[PDB]
């Protein structure tokens, strides 16, 4: 019964990974952060 | 000249790169393109369009 629960909860793991685009907001926030401070610093030289 | 560094003043749009050529496809009106960051990335040339 344990081992089918773990392989169940594993399953169930792998598929909610897979069907919600919102789980790994996290390291998406750092990355559009970074992408959108550089476009800010570049976009800055047109400036006078 | 392409494919070598060195300056150019076309139309006014003056800079320093290397001119290589594109496969972009502009409109029969515009004269230089621009990336996301308004960066100049691609020129017509006035005399071969
Ligand atoms: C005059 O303009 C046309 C259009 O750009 C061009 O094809 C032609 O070569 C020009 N004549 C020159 C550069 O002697």
């Amino acid at each position: 019964l344990i081992a089918n629960q773990f392989n169940s909860a594993i399953g169930k793991i792998q598929d909610s990974l897979s069907s919600t685009p919102s789980a790994l907001g996290k390291l998406q926030d750092v990355v559009n952060q970074n992408a959108q401070a550089l476009n800010t610093l570049v976009k800055q030289l047109s400036s006078n | 000249v392409k494919n070598k560094c060195v300056n150019f003043n076309f139309n006014g749009l003056t800079g320093t790169g290397v001119l290589t050529e594109s496969n972009k496809k502009f409109l029969p009106f515009q004269q230089f393109g621009r990336d996301i960051a308004d960066t100049t990335d691609a020129v017509r040339d006035p005399q071969t369009l």
